[PDB]
């Protein structure tokens, strides 16, 4: 009652919006799952389509911010994609003025600066979007960060979003309890076999999108059907 | 409109004044309300001088009579600046009436809560007597009172207005006394007087000044027994 | 209520008495020490508020001050300076966030000589031979309306007045002078003196209205005795 | 135990223990007290420590959660105090049915019957227990007053002991000597919380010293001579006629004042007349009036002595004149019934020494003056009723200018406080007693000398007055009429309003 | 009523991680809990504690983006002291411009007031300086203060630990103590965020000075 229908504190102190939005972004029905290596980073999500008609290419939840950056978005599509459109555009700003490509940590803060204007302010409602950005800093190598609706950032050894976060999260707490230094092929089959496990689904390499960067190649890149399979095959023999 | 009743009944509630109009002279008479054990009575003033040639007093908040004295000041003097002469009794009340129904800048109480009376002497130097509403009507007598009783003022000053009361201006001043003094009980210095005098600017009466025309017409009183 | 400000006027001079308290042990107490705020060197106040409404209220006022400082090359007169928050803290009455604090001011206008004034919430003001804001101010205005004598007050009675009302008033159970802050106005040579009454002045104070008190409750004892 | 962790005497206890024990004793809003147990064991331990904690020295009552809990024992305690005890006798029936309740056999084990012995042991404990009882009301008095007056206490503490003593008001018993001194001393004290207390107490006082009057029987049927038929009509009748006033049956004389009934009461006689009446018997049988100073005990004497004191009269005088609030002050029935009180026991001992305080209060044309001396003025008249013929003679001589000078004087701030003093005059009084008031007041209502408002708040007591002589005034309202149908032609508006509610 | 909402921000800030601040005589500590939802969490990548100033930094209990939010305008509004006056700026009036921003969110209507409460330190003019500034505007000076989850716990036991002169060493130690209190447990390095303001200016406690200091307990 006025409460929960704006952005203002419960009597507990709470922000129920941003609780919805947290729920809208499980509401979009699609999985992702970020992991960091000594030597990489990657992102896999599922890209199932409903329709035959509807263009597989077209549709996909991974984005290029920058070319060094690479981000992946869940929840609502359109909330999404004003995201990653503000990101780029920000990414951009940064170069025009301070003359060197801008940190994955930074742009990072710059979004979650973006979305606490929304939560703070009531006639914006909380942007329903989670990205997870992956990028290469040179002194600190691969990096993965990810900015909630509500505005916390925080970096992650790996993370996931999605609907079944919760799982992957134990799944990739149970994976990381070993100290396992992944290479770049590592990586790629530990975030395949998080989403496989927790999904149930044993993935074609059609079903899935994967990006990744690297430190021998900062670039970022959206591997192509037939690498994919050839990751997927190279785990099914494993 | 909603505004309009509880500023009518604010201005009902605070301290009384009148005003009379003569051919030569003009008088304004408010009560002086006790004030405390230990206040200064310096600051409250319940009478105002808008120019030279205008005086002024209000009845209601008193905040909100600050603002529009200082509004209306303003406004005299910007007016004498464009037309290098003196403001019009007319006019300022029409200003003043004017700015009650633009409003707070939050447009809370519309009407600032003051019903006052504008006196003053025009420029050709025909004296004028005026009343403001928190309504925003404005009109003219040729005597007036507001605040606290005024309607039973208006009774007295309607029978006793007369051309022999003007005739002579100590005997103008007189009959705001008895207006006053029909007002408030306190029969002494709960009141406070100013007269124009035609073409010179206001002078509040003395303490001893309104004590002797008291003692008059309290010889009066006495005598006509 | 947390707070409580005093004022008094003297034919001679002015001052403000605030009780300096602590809500907690913790507090420094360094920074609070300032219950008296200069507006300028002709004017000073004392709020009954929080510090952080305190600082910006006196911000505002002294701002004015030197606008008209500025303008005119003249310390600012004290209605006008009053008026002048008056008339902000009404327009916040018609925003509809009043000002919520009331406020003394003391100071020496050519004009007028040595003025006290109080600022009501509402943006209404007024002028007091003498008053006191905040916590107990019913009981201190009715100890001040027994005690105070319109045109008998100098400094030295009305500063004793002061410590006797303190000690009735406010809560401190025992006058000491770091849990009291006094301030006096006076003009030397030609020029306003805003003086903060040093830590030995009070507690000379404080044993004055001490010993005083012993010699009453002496006589009041002895009086009771011989009725009997 | 609880009470030792405040004990002031005690040391090292702390800041945090001292705050717990007093969350211990002002307890939970709904439950035991802690503080105001019914025990009188328990009270005597507890209010003489809450007061004695101001000087523990383990108390910053710089803390507002001190002084917050001390302000809430305080309340709490003002609010939830009953009477106590005193007094626990069974009357004989009572117990003749729970000899029968005993004998009762059939849900009943067969205990002995309860020995004579055993029976003497009872009531020997009965009367051990009401007099230990008292004993601790005297004691906790005493101590609380020593508690007040020890010259370490702060004032808060203070005021709070005297608001305890406040309750201790008995009804059943007069209160200590030294109390009585105490709060009779604090009449004249500086803080304004204090003296309104005190007046408060000190009225309860005065109502307990206050000797009984005796009253007399009469036949209403006989008074009259009327035949008092049955099946009688409410309202005016032959036999209400000696109840009813009249210009022509006002005494006027001593003989005829001892003659006259003074019933003093209006209610009595309109629809029916009792079965019994009581008319309050002849002075002589009434108690002694003009007492030697040597006749009181000692309590009516500390009081008549500190009123005797001319200083502190006059201290007093100008205390109740000062202004507590502008705009907001009101009759104050309590000062009100402190004074009735006072001059009905003491019997017009101290209307000289007030006289002066007086013709100067009502000369003064500020507010405050007129209402302090408009609330001794009615007072003043309540006490009288009892007043012998003489006494009340020399009275209304000083009243009435004292009357004259207040209406023709009353204005915007005094005209409700004078109209509630004339209307507690006239209250619960005979007519007949008070006809001074009327044929004052109603002499000239619309004078128009002192001019509209003034007329106005005339007529506006004087509604007031008659409105308290409901229907025993049929003349004196046709003479108002008379008087005022002329003048309905000739009026403003303030005046015609008053004019249609009279 | 407006003031509702500053009494929920109030609730909203006590649910704060714990954070602490102790003034010593040459130093100020500011100490707070850092507890990591998860090992996947990193704890390198965020600091609770952040410098407004080299001589000036500040720790908070509440919401997070709240925060960077105010640091923000803390940064530039001491940048513009700076550019004003060529002197840093003092600890008191920045708290002073802080608390206006925080007035200036909660008075404007059709936004929420901020979820956090701020503990300021600084070192200026050869001396110590703490200060926290609430939700409602309001600033206080203290000697010694804890937010967040079990705040009055930790202030009592503050003020029985607490003595008017006491090393830098000896604060930090009591700060670290009054933390181990609230802390779930396991308190290590990554779980812990330590800054401390002196004559150096304010800095960071690195990961491995921190070590040594919870080794000393
Ligand atoms: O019969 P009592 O209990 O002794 O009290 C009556 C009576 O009181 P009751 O109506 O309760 O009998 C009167 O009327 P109240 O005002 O008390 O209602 C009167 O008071 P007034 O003088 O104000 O008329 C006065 O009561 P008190 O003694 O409390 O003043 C009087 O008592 P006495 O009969 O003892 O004179």
């Amino acid at each position: 009652g006025f409460d929960r229908h704006i952005t203002i504190f419960s009597p507990e102190g709470r922000l129920y919006q941003v609780e919805y939005a947290f729920k809208a972004i499980n509401q979009g029905g699609l999985t992702s799952v970020a992991v960091r290596g000594k030597d990489c980073a990657v992102i896999v999500t599922q890209k199932k389509v409903p329709d035959k008609l509807l263009d597989s290419s077209t549709v996909t939840h991974l984005f290029k911010i920058t070319e060094n950056i690479g981000c992946v978005m869940t929840g609502m599509t359109a909330d999404s994609r004003s995201q990653v459109q503000r990101a780029r555009y920000e990414a951009a700003n940064w170069k025009y003025k301070y003359g060197y490509e801008i940190p994955v940590d930074m742009l990072c803060k710059r979004i979650a600066d973006i979305s606490q204007v929304y939560t703070q302010n009531a006639e914006m409602r909380p942007l329903g979007c989670c990205m997870i950005l992956i990028g290469i800093d040179e002194e600190q190598g691969p990096q993965v960060y990810k900015c909630d609706p509500a505005g916390y950032y925080c970096g992650f050894k790996a993370t996931a979003a999605g609907v079944k976060q919760t799982e992957s999260t134990s799944f990739l707490e149970k994976k990381v309890k070993k100290k396992f230094d992944w290479t770049f092929e590592q990586t790629v089959e530990t975030a395949i076999t998080c989403l496989s496990t927790v999904l149930s689904i044993d993935f074609k390499p059609s079903e899935i999108e994967v990006g990744v960067v690297t430190v021998e190649n900062p670039k970022f890149r959206i591997l192509t059907e037939a690498e994919i399979d050839a990751h997927l095959v190279a785990l099914a023999e494993r | 409109l909603f505004q309009v009743e509880y500023a009518q009944e604010a201005v009902k509630k605070g301290s009384t004044a009148v005003g009379v109009r003569g051919r030569d002279i003009v008088v304004l008479g408010v009560e002086k309300k006790s004030v405390a054990k230990l206040q200064d009575e310096r600051t409250v003033r319940k009478i105002c001088a808008l120019d030279d040639n205008v005086c002024m007093a209000f009845a209601g908040l008193t905040a909100d009579a600050r603002i529009v004295i200082n509004r209306a000041r303003v406004e005299c003097q910007s007016h004498r600046l464009t037309v290098e002469d003196p403001v019009t009794v007319e006019y300022i009340t029409r200003y003043i009436a004017s700015l009650k129904q633009r409003y707070t800048q939050s447009n809370g109480r519309r009407p600032f809560g003051i019903s006052a009376l504008i006196v003053g002497f025009d420029f050709d130097g025909t004296p004028r007597l005026y009343q403001t509403d928190p309504s925003g009507t404005y009109h003219a007598w040729k005597a007036n009172a507001i605040g606290r009783g005024a309607k039973s003022v208006r009774e007295f000053l309607e029978k006793n207005y007369t051309d022999e009361a003007i005739e002579t201006d100590d005997l103008t001043i007189k009959l705001v006394i008895k207006a006053l003094l029909e007002v408030v009980q306190s029969g002494g210095k709960n009141i406070e007087l100013a007269v124009m005098r035609r073409d010179q600017s206001l002078k509040i009466l003395n303490p001893e000044e309104i004590e002797k025309y008291v003692a008059e017409i309290e010889k009066e009183k006495e005598e006509n027994e | 209520h947390a707070g409580t400000c005093l004022g008094i006027l003297a034919n001679d001079g002015v001052l403000l008495a605030a009780e300096r308290r602590n809500i907690h042990k913790l507090l420094d107490e360094v920074f609070f020490s300032e219950k008296i705020y200069k507006l300028n060197e002709d004017m000073a106040c004392s709020v009954a508020g929080i510090t952080s409404d305190a600082n910006v209220l006196t911000n505002e006022l002294r701002l004015i001050a030197q606008r008209y400082l500025l303008q005119y090359q003249e310390p600012i007169p004290c209605e006008q300076l009053v008026t002048a928050l008056c008339d902000i803290k009404q327009a916040y009455t018609q925003g509809k966030r009043p000002f919520g604090v009331s406020l003394l001011y003391i100071g020496w206008d050519k004009h007028y000589g040595f003025q006290l004034y109080q600022s009501d919430p509402s943006g209404n003001y007024g002028g007091w031979k003498a008053t006191c804001i905040g916590n107990n101010s019913a009981a201190a205005v009715s100890m001040l309306k027994q005690d105070y004598k319109e045109g008998e007050m100098t400094l030295k009675s009305a500063l004793a007045l002061a410590i006797k009302v303190l000690n009735k008033t406010m809560d401190v159970s025992k006058l000491s002078a770091e849990k009291v802050e006094i301030a006096t106005l006076t003009r030397e040579n030609g020029k306003t003196v805003i003086r903060v009454l040093k830590q030995k002045e009070v507690e000379q104070l404080i044993k004055k209205h001490e010993e005083e008190e012993a010699k009453a409750e002496r006589e009041k004892k002895e009086k009771e005795q011989k009725e009997k | 135990l609880v009470l030792e962790f405040l004990r002031p005497d005690r040391q090292g206890v702390t800041q945090q223990q001292f705050k717990g024990a007093l969350y211990c004793l002002l307890g939970n809003h709904s439950g035991v007290c802690l503080a105001n147990l019914h025990d009188w064991d328990c009270i005597v331990q507890t209010w003489p420590a809450i007061v004695s904690s101001g000087l523990s020295q383990a108390m910053s009552l710089e803390k507002p959660s001190i002084v917050r809990l001390f302000d809430d024992l305080a309340e709490k305690i003002h609010r939830q105090y009953e009477t106590i005890g005193l007094d626990f006798t069974i009357p004989k029936s009572c117990v003749e049915i729970a000899e029968l309740l005993q004998q009762s056999k059939n849900p009943s084990i067969n205990q002995i019957l309860l020995s004579p012995e055993k029976i003497k042991e009872g009531i020997k404990r009965q009367q051990e227990k009401n007099a230990d009882a008292l004993r601790n009301y005297e004691n906790l008095v005493d101590t609380l007053l020593d508690g007040v007056e020890q010259r370490n206490l702060p004032w808060k503490f203070e005021h709070i002991g005297i608001g305890l003593l406040s309750l201790l008001l008995r009804d059943d018993r007069v209160l200590p000597l030294r109390a009585i001194r105490f709060f009779v001393e604090n009449l004249n004290h500086d803080a304004i919380v204090v003296r309104k207390m005190a007046i408060s107490a000190v009225a309860g006082i005065l109502k307990q010293l206050k000797r009984t009057h005796k009253k007399l029987t009469i036949n209403p049927c006989e008074i009259s001579g009327c035949p008092k038929p049955t099946q009688i009509i409410a309202g005016d009748r032959p036999d209400n006629h000696w109840l009813h006033y009249d210009s022509k049956t006002i005494p006027r004389t001593k003989k005829e004042w001892e003659s006259s009934c003074f019933v003093e009461k209006t209610h009595w006689g309109y629809y029916t007349w009792p079965k019994n009446m009581v008319v309050y018997a002849g002075v002589e049988e009434q108690p002694k009036l003009g007492r030697s100073r040597e006749d009181m005990t000692e309590a009516e004497q500390i009081i008549f002595d500190h009123f005797s004191d001319p200083k502190f009269v006059e201290q007093l005088i100008t205390f109740l004149s000062l202004e507590d609030r502008k705009g907001k002050d009101k009759f104050n029935p309590r000062r009100f019934c402190l004074f009735k009180g006072i001059f009905r026991n003491f019997d017009d001992a101290f209307l000289p020494v007030l006289k002066p305080h007086l013709e100067h209060l009502v000369a003064d044309s500020h507010e405050s003056t007129q209402r302090c001396v408009a609330e001794i003025i009615a007072g003043l008249i309540r006490g009288s009723k009892h007043w012998t013929f003489e006494k009340v003679e020399k009275l209304w001589e000083l009243l009435c200018p004292l009357l004259r000078t207040a209406l023709s004087n009353i204005t915007v701030e005094t005209y409700n406080d004078w109209g509630a003093c004339i209307a507690t005059s006239c209250e619960s009084r005979d007519p007949r007693k008070l006809h001074w008031l009327f044929e004052l007041l109603l002499e000239s209502p619309l004078s128009g000398e002192g001019g509209s408002f003034v007329d106005a708040c005339r007529l506006y007591v004087l509604q007031g007055g008659l409105a308290q002589q409901e229907w025993r005034v049929p003349e004196l309202l046709h003479r108002l009429l008379k008087y005022l149908e002329p003048k309905l032609t000739q009026v403003y508006k303030n005046v015609r309003e008053r004019i249609g509610s009279v | 009523g407006k003031l509702v909402q500053i009494e929920y921000a109030l609730a909203a800030v006590a649910g704060g991680a714990p954070s602490v601040g102790i003034k010593a005589a040459n130093g100020v500590v500011l100490a707070t809990e850092k507890k990591q939802k998860s090992i996947l969490y990193d704890e390198r990548s965020v600091h609770k504690v952040e410098p407004i100033t080299k001589h000036i930094g500040l720790v908070y209990s509440g919401m997070g983006p709240d925060y960077r939010v105010l640091v923000h305008r803390a940064r530039k509004l001491a940048q513009q002291y700076y550019l004003v006056y060529q002197e840093p700026i003092p600890t008191a009036q920045l708290v002073q411009r802080v608390a206006s921003v925080m007035q200036e969110y909660t008075q404007s209507g059709g936004v929420r007031p901020f979820g956090v409460s701020l503990l300021i330190c600084g070192w200026n003019e050869g001396r110590p300086y703490l200060f926290q500034s609430d939700p409602s505007g309001a600033y206080f000076a203290w000697k010694a203060t804890a937010m967040g989850k079990n705040y009055v716990n930790g202030k009592t036991f503050l003020e029985k630990r607490y003595n008017e002169d006491l090393e830098l060493e000896d604060a930090i130690h009591t700060a670290i103590l009054t933390l181990k209190e609230s802390f779930e447990g396991q308190m290590t390095e990554d779980n812990i965020e330590v800054g401390i303001c002196n004559e150096a200016g304010f800095r960071r406690l690195t990961p491995t000075e921190v070590k040594d200091y919870l080794a000393a307990i």
